């Protein structure tokens, strides 16, 4: 039995601009078994319209999935993604970090 | 398109 | 360039909450072209490309028919693998296999393949000759001879050396504005100081199709390590990937990222100025 814990990356789809409608995205990859939770959050709120890509692996296996949103970043509004699998004692949080 | 002959293990 | 179509199935089984989960999606590529999924409300194979949509009920329906097939004979796998392993009916586990083939840049079979893996390990899959099975382990051994008294590989065989190519080739055509292009990265990099005495460059790529690309620094014209993440999708056909490199403050001038991407005539070199 193969435990491998997901990678996560959270980003935009176009660099982000205050005010300009864009997609927040949630990539959770490299994660084995399948089984996943993955919300995207709006100041600790879950975003309820989100979408998700099928269920899909990597050569090694590894399942990957890509969790999106559309939105428009503003100057005040935190965002994050929270991931929790069998591999992790506790939910993961990581924030969406504008910068980079 | 898909294929055929996937047999049961 | 060349090119290839793969098809990935993945079935859970749910202990104690019925029927196994059975998920399909073809991809011509890096682009997705259809999907299935046992807890969508269809129940039939459908459509995540626009160049796809363009076939006929005669497609969607055998494309179901088989795909059907498919979770059908995957659904009896998940049993058989439980007992080959002697394994209790508490845990749930994976199966997934993948087969697909590639073509070269004059659209002909260059190779093809056909794996599966239970729990997320190998279990069994044809060789590159597609003549023969690689079994992982003893329990994998019964089926590699119930497969091959069967000549299960020659019907394989000639699907990914004919068949494939041939849906492939039709599909790169019917599909030509999408597929058969190529976004080279738009790129630009960042710095943030760490502490008083270093610095992070990252170099990134972005909007950029297909996904393959090499991002590599280099500090006095000399390959150096330097974090890499894994090239992610932006969403919209596209995708981004960044590699930083710490330097020391005040030596920035030293390291050169370079980027290389089919899209790119010529490799590009990058440098904080």
């Amino acid at each position: 039995m193969i435990q491998r814990t997901p990678k996560i990356q959270v980003y935009s789809r176009h660099p982000a601009e205050n005010g300009k409608s864009n997609f927040l995205n949630c990539y959770v990859s490299g994660f084995h078994p399948s089984d996943i939770e993955v919300d995207l959050l709006k100041n600790g709120e879950r975003i309820e319209k989100v979408e998700h890509s099928d269920l899909s692996f990597s050569k090694d296996w590894s399942f990957y999935l890509l969790y999106y949103t559309e939105f428009t970043p503003t100057e005040k509004d935190e965002y994050a993604c929270r991931v929790n699998h069998v591999t992790l004692s506790q939910p993961k949080i990581v924030k969406w970090d504008r910068d980079m | 398109a898909l294929g055929i002959g996937i047999l049961t293990v | 360039g060349s090119h290839s179509m793969r098809y990935f199935f993945t079935s859970v089984s749910r202990p104690g909450r019925g029927e196994p989960r059975f998920i399909a999606v073809g991809y011509v590529d890096d682009t997705q072209f259809v999907r299935f999924d046992s807890d969508a409300a269809s129940q039939r194979m459908e459509p995540r490309a626009p160049w796809i949509e363009q076939e006929g009920p005669e497609y969607w329906d055998g494309e179901t028919r088989k795909v059907k097939a498919h979770s059908q004979t995957h659904r009896v796998d998940l049993g058989t693998l439980r007992g080959y392993y002697n394994q209790s009916e508490a845990g749930s586990h994976t199966v997934q296999r993948m087969y697909g083939c590639d073509v070269g840049s004059d659209w002909r079979f260059l190779r093809g393949y056909h794996q599966y893996a239970y729990d997320g390990k190998d279990y069994i899959a044809l060789k590159e000759d597609l003549r023969s099975w690689t079994a992982a382990d003893m329990a994998a051994q019964t089926t590699k001879h119930k497969w091959e008294a069967a000549h299960v590989a020659e019907q394989l065989r000639a699907y990914l050396e004919g068949t494939c190519v041939e849906w492939l080739r039709r599909y790169l055509e019917n599909g030509k504005e999408t597929l058969q292009r190529t976004d080279a990265p738009k790129t630009h990099m960042t710095h943030h100081a760490v502490s008083d005495h270093e610095a992070t460059l990252r170099c990134w790529a972005l909007s950029f199709y297909p996904a393959e690309i090499t991002l590599t620094w280099q500090r006095d014209g000399e390959d150096q390590t330097t974090e890499l993440v894994e090239t992610r999708p932006a969403g919209d056909g596209t995708f981004q990937k960044w590699a930083a490199v710490v330097v020391p403050s005040g030596q920035e001038q030293r390291y050169t990222c370079h980027v290389q991407h089919e899209g790119l005539p010529k490799p590009l070199t990058l440098r904080w100025e």
